[PDB]
């Protein structure tokens, strides 16, 4: 029961599931840290109170209790920080949940424009996440970060995991290839080597060194390896979704003739071909190297007409355009004249031939 | 449908009854707070006892109280953190069963060439310049072109018109007409719609359901007057891309790059993205007439493709079928369908 052809809401979630993983790993790191901190401080407090119990069996007890308080309040502040980060991550997921609940409400109910607005939001959310990925950092902020902040939808895109990847992968290829990548391995050696992936090895060899083994392209292969491990760690789906959508859309409406080889302006904008997105003015180089289309139904205008120019237009649209040109004082017509847009010409009404396209 | 509801129900378990703002670690924070308070009370009592001891069933209770406090604190903290860890590890067994059955990136075939990434960066420029121009702090009339060029990036001469559009639209949004009136009265084109716009905004000069119906009309009549576009050439393309996924995955699952030509599985998409170029299917050979093999009309007022015509007649012999009263290539003509 879709409106026109949009798929069921169960499909959009599976379409972009990276939006529900990169917050989740951030969420799980928090618990995996705040459990280790408690397991490291609880034994400390226990062994510490063992001393007091021994000492009772001598006003040093007040000193010991004061040290106990001075130790406990630090745990209190630590938990406070952890909770104020945990709640923020939860909010981040909940916003993206209600985003799709909005589409479900719209789809369960004219309303076509109330859905076009939603697809406008769904396109901005996506241009933002492509721009904040590959656009050089200024200092850190990018053009993507600015767009996300100033479109009032910063919650629905991380823009910090992606930005962190951009920082590392531009330092590994610029700035004399000064490497902070070691500062990323050292904080993540517990889970990276469980997968047993060869990243510390190549980083160590490159650090030692600084002719393929001395060539520059080792920088590029190192960068590619780091991106592979990062993306497979988080779930970022290493192809820009904007690129995927374009690579299908442009080949989905590239029909059989898109690259077909003051009064003039109005005439040549009165056509319905000077609107085609795929062959407009700046997508021709994109669309040159892409397949065309498949169609098993000849869709055509209803009542066609041929005139000596060689091309067939319509029966009524020509009449309405002739009247329009009559009511704006651009041309000088007469009772039976008719005008042809392409290669502007005037033909009599009886130089018109009906056609039957089977 | 079912997945979204079964997702919200599982997700709500992270929160307590309030549905918001009371996360599970509040238990740990409360327990540590209570533990500290108990130690402070015990410290005060011991201080008082020693102070008054200056010249026993008392100490044998305070020491046990300290022991009890530490047992309760560590036991409760461990139990609560264990429960929250298990809950977070069980929510994965509902974010995994569904959202890891697609692998979006497996659909990327016919990769977009690496040389043409400037053109994408101009389509993005145009879309940002058109749909979301007013939602930015710009400032002066022309001291914002530099800001555009400096932060985001500048498109071709189709930026001055959009700066003016954003300026007038924002001015009209603040309930201050008498600039849109001037703009309308200066461009005197099609008188009809312009006069209709003049009357509508004049009515606005005399609400929350009227602004949304006048800004749109002005936008339409400005885009149709300065000859640019009304919908971005990128939004429509992303729409068609979103529509073709279902058919592509259906073809993929039937199957178990493609003849360097027309991709298969004949995706169908709504009318307002199809009424651009006319597509015609030959009635005798069943093939879409291309730039080569263009359709011919054969004096019977029928249309057949040229190749089928040149196999109906070897070199054009008078064989005349299709009203059996056709004729050979002395009375046949070229056609081109224009969707006027
Ligand atoms: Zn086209
Ligand atoms: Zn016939």
């Amino acid at each position: 029961k879709s409106i026109f052809n949009e798929p069921d809401v169960d499909f959009h979630l599976k379409l972009n599931q990276q939006l529900f993983h990169i917050p989740y790993e951030l969420l799980s790191k928090r618990i995996k840290h705040t459990q280790a901190v408690i397991n490291k401080e609880t034994k400390s407090l226990h062994e510490h109170t063992a001393a007091l119990n021994q000492i009772f069996e001598d006003e040093l007890a007040l000193a010991k209790i004061t040290e106990m308080i001075r130790k406990v309040d630090h745990i209190e502040r630590f938990l406070n920080t952890q909770i104020k980060s945990y709640c923020q991550i939860l909010n981040r997921i909940k916003k993206r949940l209600e985003f799709f609940h909005e589409l479900k409400d719209i789809k369960s109910q004219g309303t076509r424009t109330k859905l076009i607005q939603w697809y406008q939001s769904y396109t901005n959310i996506l241009i933002g996440d492509y721009l904040t990925r590959n656009n050089p950092i200024k200092y850190h902020w990018n053009s993507g970060v600015v767009f996300l902040k100033q479109s009032q939808l910063d919650d629905l895109i991380d823009y910090d995991v992606l930005l962190e990847a951009n920082r590392i992968s531009t330092s590994l290829l610029h700035e004399r290839n000064l490497l902070p990548l070691i500062s990323w391995i050292n904080e993540n050696k517990k889970t990276l080597t469980k997968k047993s992936s060869i990243l510390e090895f190549q980083a160590r060899l490159q650090e030692y060194i600084e002719l393929n083994l001395l060539d520059d392209q080792r920088w590029s292969v190192l960068n590619d390896l780091f991106l592979s491990d990062f993306y497979s760690m988080y779930g970022i789906s290493q192809n820009d979704p904007l690129l995927i959508y374009l690579s299908l859309g442009i080949s989905s409406l590239k029909t059989r003739d898109c690259l077909h080889p003051d009064l003039q302006l109005f005439t040549l904008h009165s056509l319905k071909r000077k609107n085609c997105p795929v062959c407009s003015e700046t997508f021709k180089p994109i669309t040159q190297a892409l397949p065309f289309a498949h169609h098993i139904q000849s869709q055509l205008f209803e009542n066609p007409i041929l005139l000596p120019n060689g091309n067939v237009y319509d029966s009524k649209k020509l009449k309405k355009l002739a009247k329009t040109l009559k009511k704006q004082n651009l041309i000088s017509l007469n009772p039976g004249q008719i005008m042809d847009p392409v290669d502007m010409k005037i033909f009599c009404e009886s130089d018109s031939i009906k056609m039957y396209p089977t | 449908s079912e997945l979204l509801d079964s997702f919200e129900t599982e997700f709500a378990k992270f929160y307590t009854d309030s549905n918001l703002e009371e996360t599970n670690l509040q238990k740990c924070l409360d327990h540590t707070h209570e533990f500290k308070s108990q130690l402070k009370k015990l410290k005060a009592h011991l201080n008082k006892h020693i102070q008054e001891s200056k010249p026993k069933r008392k100490r044998e209770l305070i020491i046990e109280k300290l022991s009890k406090s530490q047992r309760q604190w560590d036991h409760s903290v461990k139990k609560q953190i264990k429960y929250v860890s298990q809950q977070s590890n069980r929510f994965n067994k509902s974010t995994l069963n569904k959202l890891k059955e697609f692998d979006i990136d497996s659909v990327y075939v016919n990769k977009l060439p690496k040389e043409t990434m400037e053109n994408v960066n101009e389509a993005i420029g145009y879309h940002i310049l058109r749909y979301s121009i007013d939602n930015m702090p710009l400032g002066n009339k022309n001291e914002a072109f530099q800001y555009l060029k400096d932060v985001y990036g500048i498109t071709n001469k189709e930026s001055t018109e959009f700066i003016e559009m954003g300026q007038i639209v924002h001015d009209l949004k603040k309930g201050d007409t008498e600039s849109c009136l001037k703009w309308c009265s200066n461009e005197m084109s099609n008188h009809t719609a312009l006069s209709s716009l003049k009357f509508d905004l004049y009515t606005l000069s005399a609400v929350n359901k009227e602004l949304k119906e006048c800004t749109s009309l002005f936008i339409k009549e400005y885009c149709a007057a300065k000859h640019i576009f009304f919908d971005s050439p990128l939004f429509l393309i992303v729409l068609s891309g979103l529509i073709s996924f279902q058919f592509f995955i259906k073809y993929k699952t039937i199957r178990e790059w493609t003849t360097k030509d027309e991709l298969p599985f004949d995706v169908k998409l709504p009318d307002f993205l199809t009424h651009f170029h006319p597509i015609f299917i030959c009635p005798v050979l069943k093939e879409e007439t291309t730039t080569e093999n263009p359709p011919y009309s054969l004096a019977c007022h029928h249309i057949i493709s040229k190749k089928a015509l040149d196999r109906l007649s070897k070199n054009g012999t008078i064989t005349f079928k299709c009203c059996p009263v056709n004729t050979s290539m002395s009375s046949t003509k070229k056609v081109r369908f224009v969707m006027l």
